[PDB]
């Protein structure tokens, strides 16, 4: 039932200043409402989180994501002797599959280490501490946690996406170099293995086409870049 | 050949969303009376991109856990679909080569004991049970090197009956293996933490028979015994139960679980 509640370009990833105007603070919270100066805290510890976590889950989601998007791209575009398709389909699958391996990737460990961060700096400004008010500390941090995940991942997401694009570039070099290489001498690329099981083995009506993609068989791909888990789909404005 | 232009349509179907989920539906129901619907969904355009894309749009929806029962059964059917290829001679090693099962991963991980969770999980399990079914060393060697192990132990400990006894078996493959075998016995934490899972499951046993689950279970014991390491543990922490007798009535039908309690009672001497 829930919507996504950021779009791609509602959250800028240049800088970790792109957090603080997306930051909610649950008014009602009892830590709040005894000392509303805490609040000033909340965009720091958050701010850290992010910081700490970002580069672990770019990486880890882009590893994940690269073997699996090659494969099936390299599989699907096999008798397509222009690098051109190719290209842009390993953009979107790679973009999408990156977005999705970071969602899955950081959360829990966003929200263990929001909620560690914010107790921390509950615990040194105010000030001292109390069996009443240590409660209403891990009640805060878990429910800020909670409230600013979204935020927060999204951001990972998003940087995590950024920097897929190129990598399956240069992952895609030598297919691209078996196309360029192929027309140099006078002829489309196709895989041997590929064009052989389809002719021989591969029913008409689902053939890969030696003389081409049917732009209504690429619904997949478009999707991909039309649909990235943890944001808003895309539209026509 | 009126009913397998039938097939294709719906092959073709899988690519668009507006077509995908009834293509997913009726081509999840003639999986064993398709034989060749493993390749024809792998080698055709942007179909297993389509299953791929049914697994990551779900999920939004793990974490926190709002998975309905539709969603359940719609990336379920996807999921049926990656099993029949993970099983056939022509696509598994190119559905292990593209490292599908990691997309998997995330839906093992969750512990909501709602229905459709339980459900995805299960038919997850399902996935990777088709494959360490065909036998082969390149599936156990992958399995190995992505840390299946934690994920199938929690679940043994804690899922349904079903998923409990598909994480066993998935175990007992990994164990049956002499690679296997050396990397759980490789260091005593991991070897212990395994122990005392199975360990549970034991105790679970005795005031909950399952006969298919004890036998897997049973299993693991026995192949755990042929390390001379794990040998001298699991006499020291082998469950009463599996001494006196707590099961012989539930076995008294199944020989062949009789036979491997036997010999792994011998072994231990």
């Amino acid at each position: 039932p829930p919507q996504p509640q950021y779009s791609y370009h509602d959250i800028n990833v240049y800088s970790l200043a792109g957090l603080a105007p997306h930051i909610t603070l649950n008014p009602t919270i009892p830590l709040f409402q005894a000392h509303p100066q805490l609040k000033q805290c909340v965009r720091q510890a958050i701010e850290r989180a992010v910081q700490e976590l970002v580069h672990p889950v770019v990486d880890r989601s882009i590893k994940i994501a690269m073997t699996t998007c090659e494969q099936i791209v390299r599989k699907d575009f096999a008798l397509d002797s222009e690098e051109s398709r190719m290209r842009i389909a390993a953009h979107h699958m790679m973009r999408n599959l990156t977005a999705g391996m970071a969602m899955i990737t950081c959360r829990e460990p966003l929200l263990m280490s929001i909620s560690t961060n914010l107790k921390n700096s509950f615990a040194s400004a105010l000030r001292t501490a109390s069996p009443q008010q240590r409660e209403m500390m891990d009640q805060a941090a878990a429910q800020l946690a909670q409230d600013n995940c979204e935020l927060a991942c999204c951001f990972i997401q998003k940087t995590a996406v950024e920097k897929a694009g190129p990598e399956m570039d240069k992952r895609l070099a030598t297919e691209f170099e078996l196309r360029k290489h192929a027309r140099q001498e006078g002829r489309r690329y196709c895989d041997p293995v590929v064009l052989t099981y389809q002719a021989e083995r591969m029913p008409e009506q689902i053939r890969l086409k030696v003389g081409g993609v049917d732009p209504k068989q690429l619904a997949v791909y478009e999707e991909f870049a039309r649909n990235v888990p943890g944001f808003l789909p895309t539209n026509d404005l | 050949a009126a009913d397998r232009e039938k097939i294709y349509q719906w092959i073709n179907e899988l690519s668009s969303p507006e077509t995908r989920e009834n293509a997913l539906l009726e081509l999840s129901k003639k999986r064993e009376s398709v034989p060749d619907l493993a390749p024809m969904l792998w080698h055709s355009f942007g179909t297993i991109a389509a299953l791929l894309q049914e697994i990551v749009n779900i999920y939004p929806s793990i974490n926190p856990p709002t998975l309905t029962a539709h969603q359940s059964n719609r990336v379920c059917n996807a999921l049926a679909l990656l099993q029949c290829v993970a099983s056939h001679p022509e696509t598994r090693s190119a559905f292990l080569a593209a490292h599908i099962p990691l997309f998997l991963y995330p839906f093992l991980h969750t512990v909501s004991k709602t229905r459709p969770f339980e459900y995805l999980r299960l038919t997850s399990l399902g996935v990777i049970g088709a494959l360490v079914k065909t036998d082969e060393q390149e599936v156990i060697n992958f399995l190995l090197t992505t840390e299946i192990i934690p994920l199938c132990l929690r679940i043994m400990e804690s899922g349904s009956e079903l998923s409990k006894t598909v994480a066993t078996f998935i175990l007992q493959k990994i164990l049956l293996d002499d690679t296997g075998l050396a990397y759980i016995c490789q260091t005593y934490e991991r070897f212990s933490h395994v122990a005392m899972i199975l360990g549970k499951m034991v105790l679970q046993l005795s005031k909950e028979p399952s006969a298919r689950l004890l036998k897997h279970v049973v299993r693991c014991y026995l192949r755990l015994s042929d390390n001379p390491r794990a040998r001298e543990a699991l006499r020291q922490c082998l469950p009463d139960q599996l001494k006196d007798t707590t099961f012989a009535q539930v076995l008294k039908d199944d020989t062949t679980t009789k036979r491997w309690l036997a010999q792994l009672v011998k072994n231990l001497q």
